[PDB]
């Protein structure tokens, strides 16, 4: 994967849409704050889901659109503020550093 | 030609029901409703009430082929699905009988066994097993008994295993009862497994109710905002009732111990309530060498 | 065959009464309040018409909040 | 805030006395009332105020 | 055992001398008869029947 | 000419059906088909519950031969004289046997210590085999003692009378080879390795959370020789003691829960626990206390040495020249941990690819080693 | 009449409602009567985070309270006692007597 930064889409945004073209397989573009939820369950099942939905259409290319929750691990590993943003934060390492695509998915974080 | 008859109902399947209502006088009520549209709920039993398991209500006239008085207000009979009538009387209790109750009816533990622990030992003999026996001199000199007990300390010193070495001595039966365990999803579910664990308790006598957790049983919350987390302190309040209710049993021990170190959720001013502490005594260097 | 609605009870408290009951006690003073629900509840069920001619409608609904003590 | 994620963002004034005089006639077509009153003097009677 | 089970109902209201509105639990809502060896005394405005 | 055959193949398989489904049919049967994916040679005849499902249950009792255990909203019955045999273990069922809640109902099989329903991850056998040793070196001289060891020679252990922990600890940077380290020897040590990720645990109403725990504990026991491998347990691992503020209640109703089947009177068995925090720190005294957890497991800075093993693992796959020494540059780059190390090496082989070469060069590697100084820093 | 407040919460709809109507309709037949409610904390929450979760039961038993207050009915000859641990959830119509 890779990280495209720079303020808001200028031609990060441009770049993306033009590379899905050229490379010939399934784009799916999740926008990653609506990953957020209040709700205990919820949010934990979806990105689950994500990575699910991942797997059958692979080769593919995932899309994240920048996320509020990417930047928050403090110190703790969980806190009693609000949890659930570092919930999912783990889990969307768990998933990376469980298992490793040459091309089965291909990441452009942004 | 009446025994061949009665015997066919019996086999399965069968309906079980609970009487709701002993009563043998003024009969008619009402069960269900029309429709249209506006939602409010009604229900209604009486006379004599079995409500069978199909939520269905019925109206009996009395036999003898049970006794109606050796019947309850809140008891399990066996109905002919024919005529709706009480061919034969089931055990007591309803529901569940604990989801969970863990009996152990002779554990395998001995403090005899084990030397070091010596000191928290004479103070445990001494506070459980001495009021039974000893009775005859309690009633000359007129003061009761305890009825619970309290251990505090940091976990994992193998407190419990003398918990276990004196059931096992004194000829109770003990019960594990586990505090997320009375939680349910279910809604008011818990205080009925507490009412329930008690009754049990009492058929068993003499019994020892362990109930660890002092924080899944040891909070109630003193804050304002308190409202969501209502099950947790109707539980709570449930089994401090229900020893405040009434005046003690010699038929129950219970012994509480924590399992985080150290809280106030007052479970303690009665003796009704928890009067005995048991503290753990910090590491002598002469006790570690005789364990070891 | 057709046969009207009817019914009228319910164990969580539901009443249509044939008897009026009480008055204003030591819990009156409402003169203020009295003076608005006057206008509102009682002029366009008595006269409906008065309401239709000058051409403005009726209320449907009135909001009371305040605790019921 | 980041243009192009923009297109237009347009005003709306906050009222004046012209205007009050207009949305007055257009409530008075709902309902009878007398014929030979002169509204111009009515508007002008209100200060600022929302429609 | 031969002798019949007696379901619960409450009276809505009154309908004819022959008919009255019951809302019974062996089915749903019903127009019901009534024994012509009942007493009219008893027919009351709401009760359980 | 594929299509002849097909069709010979599903008539033939039906007739013999047919036959078999009328005679099922009479005298009604369990729930309602077979799927195979073991042997047909090997046929239990215990099945796993925690509920029964009945659906007829004919058996053999004098009190009355077709008796029945429910609890179920409709249909709760039960039998009409206690404790007399009904299920006929699994018959008419196929997990009929004894309900957890308890009616004076007999018991050929227990509502506990059964795999049940679940929601499992269980991964079979892994392939790798020492892939960042090296510094990864005392993890896994560690771990072979502690998990394979008593699984391998068992019988040595009682007569000395000693007894084996039962949860080791891993902390650390994950997928720098702590997360290896736990699969590696899940394919060496050959028992089923179990996946739980604490954080799904975590549900959206109370008392199922610990419902949970104990499910995860009943089938761990069945099976004997298992591992179960914790991801990040921090979730509902410690932080905490500060008793409720908010549904920091719920989380700790987990964690305390899990504490009572450790300490409890279970028993080990074989089963082992691998446990992963990020800076064991968090964790809380009673996680850490004797009698679960007695072996810590760490990670550590890598000696230069032991870069060079990493790098002579890479070195295989990658075309190389070897007439330059590796071991060199290394003493010279940043002390970092194993994953930097396979990483510089990977940027390595695509400066090459650019340059139209197929062979390793001393070029690449000068280059590798300011992009990875600068993106530790972002 | 001997009330303890965790029977009235239940798992059913409706139930709490229903028990408390006629619980109180008996008295008024039967008077003079006592009804004595040990520890209200069923009948004790006016919620925050405004659930409808176990929370709607608070809000039916609650409204239950007022509502024979609020009635046609007069505790004619009927007496109340209430006990409480903490006092802090009492409602507004409740200071007025």
């Amino acid at each position: 994967g890779v990280i495209l930064y720079g303020p808001p889409g200028t031609g990060k945004t441009l770049l993306a849409k033009a590379v899905a073209n050229q490379t010939s397989a399934t784009f799916l573009r999740v926008v990653g704050s609506e990953l957020i939820q209040k709700y205990l369950g919820d949010g934990p099942k979806l990105v689950r889901e994500l990575f699910r939905v991942a797997e059958e259409h692979a080769p593919s290319i995932v899309f994240i659109d920048e996320i509020d929750a990417i930047g928050t691990k403090r110190y703790d590993s969980n806190s009693g503020g609000e949890r659930e943003i570092q919930r999912t934060m783990l889990e969307l390492l768990n998933q990376l550093d469980g298992f490793d695509s040459r091309g089965d998915v291909k990441v452009i974080m942004a | 030609e009446n025994s061949e008859k009665i015997k066919v109902n019996k086999t399965l399947p069968y309906l079980v029901s609970n009487v709701i209502e002993l009563l043998d006088v003024d009969p008619n009520d009402q069960e269900e409703d029309g429709a249209n549209i506006d939602l409010d709920s009604q229900r209604k039993g009486k006379c004599a009430v079995i409500k069978t398991s199909t939520r269905q209500t019925y109206f009996l006239p009395v036999i003898g082929l049970v006794d109606a008085e050796k019947l309850k207000p809140g008891d399990l009979v066996g109905v002919n699905k024919d005529s709706y009538l009480i061919l034969e009387t089931l055990p007591t209790e309803y529901d569940s009988r604990v989801k969970a109750m863990e009996v152990d009816e002779r554990p395998t533990e001995q403090y005899s066994d084990i030397g070091g622990l010596d000191k928290q030992i004479q103070e445990l003999v001494e506070a459980i097993v001495l009021p039974m026996n000893h009775k005859e001199k309690f009633e000359n000199l007129g003061i009761q008994p305890p009825k619970g007990v309290l251990m505090y300390g940091p976990p994992g010193t193998g407190k419990t295993l003398l918990a276990r070495a004196c059931a096992a001595q004194t000829k109770a039966t003990f019960l594990k009862l586990a505090g997320p365990q009375l939680v349910q999803m279910f809604i008011g579910d818990g205080a009925k497994l507490v009412r329930d664990a008690f009754a049990l308790a009492k058929e068993k006598a003499p019994s020892i109710i362990f109930i660890d957790e002092l924080d899944a049983i040891g909070t109630k919350r003193f804050d304002s905002e308190k409202a969501g987390d209502r099950e947790v302190q109707r539980t709570m309040l449930e089994l401090l009732n229900q020893l405040d209710g009434f005046q003690p049993n010699t038929q129950v021990k219970v012994i509480a111990a924590t399992n985080r170190v150290d809280i106030l959720d007052p479970a303690l001013l009665r003796s009704g309530r928890l009067d005995r502490k048991i503290e753990f005594p910090m590491p002598n260097e002469e006790a570690r060498a005789r364990i070891m | 065959d057709v046969l009207p609605p009817e019914a009228d009870s319910s164990i969580m408290m539901l009443t249509s009464d044939q008897k009026p009951d009480v008055m204003y006690a030591d819990i009156g003073g409402m003169d203020i309040q009295k003076q608005e629900v006057r206008e509102a509840v009682e002029l366009p069920l008595t006269h409906f018409e008065l309401y239709k001619q000058i051409g403005i409608d009726p209320p449907r609904g009135v909001l009371m909040y305040g605790p019921p003590g | 805030l980041r243009p192009g994620r923009i297109d237009r963002k347009i005003e709306f004034p906050p009222p004046n006395e012209e205007a009050r005089l207009d949305i007055l006639k257009i409530h008075s077509r709902k309902m009878n009332l007398t014929r030979g009153i002169n509204l111009r003097k009515i508007a002008e009677l209100m200060p600022g105020a929302s429609g | 055992l031969q002798s019949v089970g007696q379901i619960v109902g409450e009276v809505l209201k009154q309908l004819t001398e022959e008919k009255f509105i019951v809302k019974a639990t062996n089915g749903p809502r019903y127009v019901v008869g009534c024994r012509r060896q009942l007493d009219k005394s008893k027919l009351k405005p709401g009760t359980r029947v | 000419i594929k299509q002849v055959e097909d069709d010979i193949q599903q008539l033939l398989k039906k007739i013999n059906e047919l036959t078999g489904i009328k005679e099922s049919d009479t005298g009604l049967a369990p729930p309602a088909l077979w799927d195979l994916a073991a042997d047909k040679q090997t046929l239990q005849s215990e099945q796993p519950l925690q509920v029964a499902r009945c659906t007829k249950i004919i058996n053999a009792d004098s009190e009355d031969p077709k008796y029945i255990i429910n609890v179920k909203q409709f249909a709760k019955f039960v039998v009409d004289l206690s404790d007399q045999v009904a299920p006929t273990d699994i018959e008419e069922g196929m997990r009929v046997g004894v309900d957890r809640n308890k009616y004076q109902i007999h018991i050929p099989l227990p509502p506990k210590i059964d795999p049940t329903v679940t929601m499992m991850q269980v991964e079979e056998k892994p392939d790798v085999t020492y892939s960042d040793v090296g510094g990864c070196k005392e993890q896994i001289e560690k771990l072979r003692e502690v998990v394979e060891t008593p699984l391998l020679h068992p019988e040595r252990f009682v007569n000395l009378g000693i007894e084996p922990p039962k949860g080791v600890l891993l902390f650390g940077p994950p997928g720098t080879g702590k997360t290896l380290c736990a699969r590696a020897v899940a394919n060496r040590t050959d028992a089923c390795f179990i996946r739980v990720i604490g954080s799904e645990l975590v549900q959206k109403y109370v008392g199922e959370g610990a419902r949970m725990v104990r499910e995860l504990f009943e089938m761990a026991r069945t099976k004997k020789a298992c591992l179960i491998f914790f991801d990040e347990i921090d979730a509902i691992g410690g932080a905490r003691f500060d008793d409720g503020a908010g549904g920091d209640n719920e989380v700790q109703r987990t964690m305390l829960e899990l504490i009572n089947q450790l300490d409890g009177f279970d028993p080990r068995g074989n089963i082992k626990v691998l446990m992963a925090t990020n800076r064991p720190d968090t964790l809380d005294p009673a996680l850490m206390r004797p009698g679960r957890l007695d072996r810590k497991i760490e990670f550590s800075l890598p000696d230069l040495e032991g870069r060079t093993h990493i790098f002579k693992i890479h070195a295989r796959s990658m075309s190389v020249e070897r007439d330059i020494r590796f071991e060199l540059l290394a003493r010279l780059c940043p002390n970092s941990t194993g994953a930097e190390i396979r990483s510089v090496c990977t940027e390595a082989g695509m400066f090459a690819i650019r340059a139209r070469r197929k062979i390793a060069t001393e070029k690449d590697f000068l280059e590798a080693v300011n992009k990875v100084i600068k993106s530790y820093a972002k | 009449l001997k009330v303890v407040s965790s029977s009235i919460v239940d798992k059913y709809i409706g139930e709490s409602a229903r028990l408390i109507r006629e619980m109180f309709n008996y008295a008024r037949d039967h008077q003079p009567c006592i009804i004595f409610m040990d520890e209200i904390d069923a009948i004790g929450g006016r919620r925050f985070s405004e659930g409808t979760s176990a929370d709607r039961e608070i809000q039916r038993t609650l409204m239950e309270l007022l509502n024979q207050m609020d009635g046609f009915d007069t505790l004619h000859r009927v007496k109340m006692i209430m006990a409480t641990n903490r006092p802090d959830t009492l409602d507004p119509a409740l200071l007025r007597p």
